[PDB]
Parts: structure tokens; C-alpha cells; sequence
């Protein structure tokens, strides 16, 4: 009869039965993690067969309801998520080699090797490839170095993707959705909640007015690192044009990271930096680990349960072992709290270890919630909360009072001039990359794209967007968007351009409430209880509230805002404006080296 | 001039389960109630109507024992006045309950690398308890309006759920043993005391 008793009953055996075999999963993947041998990575199969196989009836056994009979707000939502069958719903013949075609792209890209003249030796990407891609100012080496890749693997997946468009467009029209793309946009989408609404149309809105208040940064940006990549290439760029797309520091140019040296501004202050003085006081793993809770006890926030202290890997096994040493916060669930890590005596394993605790008291904060609702507010939200940490653990003044500096250290302004530029190289000149990239995906997903002007419109935007030129035009044997991770196994990449934005308007709230004057970026929260205690009104509503509601408590605006953004880097925009006057700003899409 | 019977429900090897928990009558017995202080009073002795102090030396005709394991979250409802799936449907006590509810960790004892799946606790029931009653039923729950025939399926599931322990757990999740020790007062002569 009523809806309301089945579908409440439903949930309550689905909520802990869940909670046995998720466990279960989650140990085995530890073990393998730690002890990689043929035994025990067998062992994973189960785990994970007695998971994927479960959720199937599930999910059938939950879609025989209907939506309009529940009036509560917080028990309809588990069952909408448990409802999302995905092909399965489709028949299973005409499906079935859509699995067939994603696994295959993956396994081209892993088995890529680019060889060199004479073929005296073989070179893969990990790590021979990728160490001698940006180290070296060879000119000619460099255009051998990036039409190798684009022509060896691009040409081979362009049949495998026009199929792996097509088939899988159908099944967003399985799913009641217009193009695949929206579904992709359904993660920022909230319905039936006043004055809260989020639609995945508004979603191309606001992305295309964020980024144009983001634009005067990046115009200046790009003349300063022209201006000054002239001397090292003299004879192929303008005084007004286009950055070549074989000088930025990557195969495929996402972060303008390994060209510090080439722009350094000030070569006689060396930034700051303790390695050394670290290593003096014959420092070890555990006491990095440990100055990480002062941090956050501190601040009001709990401690760490005595599992934390055992049972977690905080430095290399030293024996025969093999495991991998990328560091990863676990969390296994039902009380379990794990972080793994091949933890060094460097500066920059310092700041890592704030990031990578970050996660365990976001997890910390929202286990008493159901399982189904027990994960960050949306996408973006678990890596802004772990990076304004790292924010607070580099500053000069929190070092200090750690010990790790002299008491008499004066802030130069080069210094701080010199620190800044640093910064945008990673957080201010990758956001054009991603908002291209997304922009040309969603339109090649909705159709608007023909078949012939798939490459000339990825090129088209190019120009006008971030701004860099191929040197040898192609017409439809590359495919540019196959060279990278994410493309080429079917992942999103919008989760990297709001996680960006939301970090720095939680940043500027944390300080205000903290009660600092001054510059942001000079900002320490240590000590303040009334910041500290602000933060775990957001950390503890998971996914039981909207993410508009989440965001609407901690800054005070219910949409995304990117002031923050041009307050971090205020100073720095000064600077520009005196060492780019006898300059040209802008850049010109016409300019090409076509002959 | 005997020692007390504080051996058995205080020390066993193995426990039982909440949904059919233990019952044991003690009477006619000299019982020094200062040895609870040596073996495990660490998690909890709160009681009430009774002081835990200087009340020793009273007589009461009955003395009651119960015993179980239960989750380490789940003791704050062993309570007069509480709800919850233990409370309401497991072990219910009465609104002026008279002596203390004892609880200490076990993990040492109740966890193995596969988990303790030998203790189980009953999920959903009809309509709730009354004090100190208690029901070991394997009988299907008809959540729909369809006969079940006994048989579990769609909207028929099976009332009563395994409490996996393993020792890689939190301190919420942790085995715990609760004995709880009822005081009966009654026209009758008290010959229970120390
Ligand atoms: C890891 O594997 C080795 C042998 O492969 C074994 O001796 C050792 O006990 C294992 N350790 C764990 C924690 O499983
Ligand atoms: C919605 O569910 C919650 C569960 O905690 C319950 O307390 C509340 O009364 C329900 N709302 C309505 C209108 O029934
Ligand atoms: C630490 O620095 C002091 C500075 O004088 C030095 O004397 C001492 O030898 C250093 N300790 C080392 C290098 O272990
Ligand atoms: C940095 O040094 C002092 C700071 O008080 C100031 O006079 C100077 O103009 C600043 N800038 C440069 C480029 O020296
Ligand atoms: C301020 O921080 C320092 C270093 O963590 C600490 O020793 C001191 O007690 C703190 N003061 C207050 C008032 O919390
Ligand atoms: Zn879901």
C-alpha cells in the first residue's frame, strides 16, 4: 500500500549489508597495496566480484518505486542514486562491446614507446620520456619530441573513438537525458529545494563569466613569460604572437610548472626553504606526522584515534617488500582510519603530510551519516578543503613559531614577488587549459561538431582561449585529444577548475573569521577557535544537504565567486603592470608558421 | 563464609547475543560488591536510585544478572527513557530501574580475521518491547501486503542481522560486554545482603 513503509524498510537492510561486503573491499585492496605477490592479488577478484555483482539487484530492486510517493527530502535522495543502472538497463547484445572498446583505448596508451635516431636505444614515458621532456632548450629535439607522440598513438585510436561517441551517446537517451555530455553535468544539478535550485544549464553559465573575470590575469601573464622566453628562442617568437606549443613544460602544456628557472625573476634571494635545518635536529618520519595534529588540535579540531598510530604505513617497509609509494588517505570504513605514504626528510614531504591529513577529517567529521550520503558535497569539494592546509604550513610565520626558523628572518619583497609567481605558474595558468578542453568536449558530445572539423575546431579555440599554435597543421590523422590520461579512459576533468575557485573563497573566510590583517598570503589560522570550529559545520553534512546550502554557510554566497581569487594574487598583478608596459599585450591568431 | 557468585556471569568464556540475552537469579548468598572495582569497572557503572556508595550494606530479596555483547556506540541506550534498534526491540528497561549497568571493552577476545559472525541482534519487529522480556523468533517480516509463505524474497527479509567484529575496527565498533544487575525490593525477608 503506502510507499513510505516498503521503501524506509529497503534502505535499512541495504545500509548494513553494504557496510560487510564495503569493508571487505576495501581491506583487500590494502593488503595488495602492501604485499604485492601473485596470492594475494588474487584475492582482490572476490572482493570486488561480490561488490559489482550485488549492486546489480539492487539497483533493479530499488527502481520498482516511484519517485512522487515519498515526501521526505532526505530518504528520497538515497534512492534516486540506487536507481542509475547505467547499459543495464539496455539489452545486453548491443552493449556489450561498448565495454569491449573503453578497455581497449586504455591498454594502447600504456603500450606507447617513442624511439630516437639510429634507434640506438628504446625510451618509454615512466620516467626516460617524461625526464627529458621540458629539461633540455633544444628547439628541433623538442619538435621531434611532440609530433613523436601525437603521431605514434593519435593516429591509431581515431576509429575507436567516433564509435565510442556514438554508441555510448544512445545510452544517456536510455537514461531520460538529452546528450551524453549532461550526464556528466548531473553531479552539479539540485531539484525541488526553494531558492536552491542548480540546473546543468546554468552550469555553461557561470564557468563563461568566471573565466572572463580571470582573463585580465592571464593577458599579463602570458606577456611576461613571452617577453622572457625570447632569449632562449630568438628567431621563432613574435614580439606580438602566439606561445609555440613545444616550449611549455609538459607533452601536453597542463601546468606551466617546469619553467621556474627560465623565468625566475630575482637569481640572487634564493626562496625559502628548510631541508637543511631539518635535517639537523636528526628529524624522522613520526615527528612530521605528529606536528601535523598540533595543527590541527590547535584549532579545535579531534585528535587521531590510536589505529592511526599502527596500523598506517608512514615510511618505506625497508625489507624485500614491493609496494607503491604515492601517498593516499584511506578510508576503510566502520571506524578505520588509514594514510599511506613513503614519507622522506624533505620540505616538501611537510607540506604534503597537511594535505594528506586534510582528507582523514574531512572522513573524520560525517561517519555517523548513512552510507549512501557519506562523501563530499560534490566533485570538487575533498580537494579544496586539503589544499588551503598546505597554506598555512609554508608560510614564514608558522615555521618560525615551529622552530624550523631563525626568529630574525626579514621579508624581503622580492622574496614574496618571487613566491607569488611560483604559485600562478600552477593554479592561474592551467584554468584556460581545462575550460578548452571541457568546452570542446561537451560540444563534440552534443553533436554540434561535424565529422570533417573535429580537429580544426580543437585548434580553432585554441588560439583565441589559452593562446598557443601548432607547428605543423594537421588535417584528420592526429587526434589530439587522445594523448592524455583522462581522455583516454573516459574520466571528467571539470572536477580540476571549481576545486580551484572553492579553496580560495574558504580560504578568504578563515581568515576573516580569524581576525588577520594584511595580504592573504601570509595567513595562518593556527590558534583561532572561532575559524576552527566554523569549518565543521560544512565538513559534517557530507551529501545530506545540497552543495549550494554547504557553500552558503562557510562564505556566504550560494554561487561561486572568483574575487578570492584576484585577492590572493593582488601584489603580484602590481608588478605586472610596471614590467609589462613596454610590451605588447594580447595575442594574434593569425600569425602561424604555416610556410 | 562463601565466596561470591560473581564467577560466571562476570567470567565466561564465551558470551551470548542481545536479542536472547542471559538471566541469572542470584539469592541467599554473601556478596561483596567491592570486588566489581578490581576487574573491569572502565567504561561505565552509572546507576541511579541507588548510590553507587555506602548502599552496599542494604538488603534486597532478589538480585538479578543479565548479560550480552553489544556495539560500543550502543551502550548509551541501555538506559530508562532511550530509543533505538537495541532499546526497542532488543532490551528494554523499565522507567525506575533499580541498580547498575556495568561495561568494559573485549576486544581482545570477541574479534578474528574473518569476524565473530556468531553474534546477532534482530533488526525490525512489529511492535516494540515491553521491560524485561525478551524473543528468539526466526519468522519472516511481512513488509508488503503479500503472504510470504515463509519463504524471504521481495519485501520479505530475514529479522535478524550478524554483528561482524574484527580487531582492525574504531573504538565505536568494538566489541563491549554489559551486565546489567537488577535490585528487586518486595514484602518478603531480604536475606540476600552483605
Ligand atoms: C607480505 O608478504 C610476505 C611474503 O610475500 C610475507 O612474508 C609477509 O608476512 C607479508 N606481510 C603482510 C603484512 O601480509
Ligand atoms: C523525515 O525523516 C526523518 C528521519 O530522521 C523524520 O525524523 C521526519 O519526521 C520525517 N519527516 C516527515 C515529514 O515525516
Ligand atoms: C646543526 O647546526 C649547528 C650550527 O652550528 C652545527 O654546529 C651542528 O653540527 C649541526 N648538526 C648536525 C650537522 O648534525
Ligand atoms: C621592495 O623594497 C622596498 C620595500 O619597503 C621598497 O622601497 C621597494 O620599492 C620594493 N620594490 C622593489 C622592486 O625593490
Ligand atoms: C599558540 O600556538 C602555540 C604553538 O602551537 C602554542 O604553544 C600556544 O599555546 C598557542 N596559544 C594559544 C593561546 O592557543
Ligand atoms: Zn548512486
Amino acid at each position: 500500500s503506502t510507499t513510505e513503509e516498503q521503501a524506509k524498510t529497503f534502505l535499512e537492510k541495504f545500509n548494513h549489508e553494504a557496510e560487510d561486503l564495503s569493508y571487505q573491499s576495501s581491506l583487500a585492496s590494502w593488503n595488495y597495496n602492501t604485499n604485492i605477490t601473485d596470492e594475494n592479488v588474487q584475492k582482490m577478484n572476490e572482493a570486488r566480484a561480490k561488490w559489482s555483482a550485488f549492486y546489480e539487484e539492487q539497483s533493479r530492486m530499488a527502481k520498482t518505486y516511484s519517485l512522487e510517493e515519498i515526501q521526505n527530502l532526505t530518504l528520497k535522495r538515497q534512492l534516486k542514486a540506487l536507481q542509475q543502472s547505467g547499459t543495464s538497463v539496455l539489452s545486453a547484445e548491443k552493449s556489450k562491446r561498448l565495454n569491449t572498446i573503453l578497455n581497449t583505448m586504455s591498454t594502447i596508451y600504456s603500450t606507447g614507446k617513442v624511439l630516437d635516431p639510429n634507434t640506438q636505444e628504446c625510451l618509454a614515458l615512466e620516467p626516460g620520456l617524461d625526464d627529458i621532456m621540458e629539461n633540455s632548450r633544444d628547439y628541433n629535439r623538442r619538435l621531434w619530441a611532440w609530433e613523436g607522440w601525437r603521431a605514434e598513438v593519435g593516429k591509431q585510436l581515431r576509429p575507436l573513438y567516433e564509435e565510442y561517441v556514438v554508441l555510448e551517446n544512445e545510452m544517456a537517451r536510455a537514461n531520460n537525458y538529452e546528450d551524453y555530455g549532461d550526464y556528466w553535468r548531473g553531479d552539479y544539478e539540485v531539484t525541488e529545494a526553494g531558492d536552491y535550485d542548480y540546473s546543468r544549464d546554468q552550469l555553461m553559465k557561470d564557468v563563461e563569466n568566471t573565466f572572463a573575470e580571470i582573463k585580465p590575469l592571464y593577458e599579463q601573464l602570458h606577456a611576461y613569460v613571452r617577453a622572457k622566453l625570447m632569449d632562449t628562442y630568438p628567431s621563432y617568437i613574435s614580439p606580438t604572437g602566439c606561445l609555440p606549443a613545444h616550449l611549455l613544460g609538459d607533452m601536453w602544456g597542463r601546468f606551466w610548472t617546469n619553467l621556474y628557472s627560465l623565468t625566475v625573476p630575482f637569481k640572487h634571494k634564493p626562496s625559502i626553504d628548510v631541508t637543511e635545518k631539518m635535517k639537523n635536529q636528526s628529524w624522522d618520519a613520526e615527528r612530521i606526522f605528529k606536528e601535523a595534529e598540533k595543527f590541527f588540535v590547535s584549532i579545535s579540531l579531534p585528535h587521531m584515534t590510536q589505529g592511526f598510530w599502527d596500523n598506517s604505513m608512514l615510511t618505506e617497509p625497508g625489507d624485500g617488500r614491493k609496494v607503491v609509494c604515492h601517498p593516499t588517505a584511506w578510508d576503510l570504513g566502520k571506524g578505520d582510519f588509514r594514510i599511506k605514504m613513503c614519507t622522506k626528510v624533505t620540505m616538501d614531504d611537510f607540506l604534503t603530510a597537511h594535505h594528506e591529513m586534510g582528507h582523514i577529517q574531512y572522513d573524520m567529521a560525517y561517519a555517523a551519516q548513512p552510507y549512501l550520503l557519506r562523501d563530499g558535497a560534490n566533485e570538487g569539494f575533498h580537494e579544496a578543503v586539503g589544499e588551503i592546509m598546505s597554506l598555512s604550513a609554508a608560510t614564514p610565520h608558522y615555521l618560525k613559531a615551529l622552530g624550523l626558523l631563525e626568529p630574525d628572518f626579514y621579508e624581503d619583497n622580492e622574496t614574496e614577488i618571487n613566491f607569488l609567481l611560483k604559485q600562478a605558474l600552477t593554479i592561474v595558468g592551467t584554468l584556460p587549459f581545462t575550460y578548452m578542453l571541457e568546452k570542446w568536449r561537451w560540444m563534440v558530445f552534443k553533436g554540434e561538431i561535424p565529422k570533417e572539423q573535429w580537429m580544426e575546431k580543437w585548434w580553432e579555440m585554441k588560439r583565441e582561449i589559452v593562446g598557443v599554435v601548432e607547428p605543423l597543421p594537421h588535417d584528420e590523422t592526429y587526434c589530439d585529444p587522445a594523448c592524455l590520461f583522462h581522455v583516454a579512459e573516459d574520466y571528467s576533468f571539470i572536477r580540476y577548475y571549481t576545486r580551484t575557485i572553492y579553496q580560495f573563497q574558504f580560504h578568504e573566510a578563515l581568515c576573516k573569521t580569524a581576525n588577520h590583517e594584511g595580504a592573504l598570503f601570509k595567513c595562518d589560522i593556527s590558534n583561532s577557535t572561532e575559524a576552527g570550529q566554523r569549518l565543521l559545520q560544512m565538513l559534517s553534512l557530507g551529501k545530506s544537504e545540497p552543495w549550494t546550502l554547504a557553500l552558503e554557510s562557510i562564505v556566504g554566497i550560494k554561487t561561486m565567486d572568483v574575487k578570492p581569487l584576484l585577492n590572493y594574487f593582488e601584489p603580484l598583478f602590481t608588478w605586472l603592470k610596471e614590467q609589462n608596459r613596454n610590451s605588447f599585450v594580447g595575442w594574434s591568431t593569425e600569425w602561424t608558421p604555416y610556410s | 563464609t562463601n565466596l561470591c557468585p560473581f564467577d560466571e556471569v562476570f567470567n565466561a568464556t564465551r558470551f551470548a547475543s542481545v536479542y536472547a540475552w542471559n538471566r541469572k537469579r542470584i539469592s541467599n548468598c554473601v556478596a561483596d560488591y567491592s570486588v566489581l572495582y578490581n576487574f573491569a569497572p572502565f567504561f561505565a557503572f552509572k546507576c541511579y536510585g541507588v548510590s553507587p556508595t555506602k548502599l552496599n550494606d542494604l538488603c534486597f530479596t532478589n538480585v538479578y544478572a543479565d548479560s550480552f555483547v553489544i556495539r560500543g556506540n550502543e551502550v548509551s541506550q541501555i538506559a530508562p527513557g532511550q530509543t533505538g534498534n537495541i532499546a526497542d526491540y532488543n532490551y528494554k528497561l523499565p522507567d525506575d530501574f533499580t541498580g547498575c549497568v556495568i561495561a568494559w571493552n573485549s576486544n581482545k577476545l570477541d574479534s578474528k580475521v574473518g569476524g565473530n559472525y556468531n553474534y546477532r541482534y534482530r533488526l525490525f519487529r512489529k511492535s516494540n518491547l515491553k521491560p524485561f522480556e525478551r524473543d528468539i523468533s526466526t519468522e519472516i517480516y511481512q513488509a508488503g501486503n503479500k503472504p510470504c509463505n515463509g519463504v524471504a524474497g521481495v519485501n520479505c527479509y530475514f529479522p535478524l542481522q550478524s554483528y561482524g567484529f574484527r580487531p582492525t575496527y574504531g573504538v565505536g565498533h568494538q566489541p563491549y560486554r554489559v551486565v546489567v544487575l537488577s535490585f528487586e525490593l518486595l514484602h518478603a525477608p531480604a536475606t540476600v545482603c552483605g
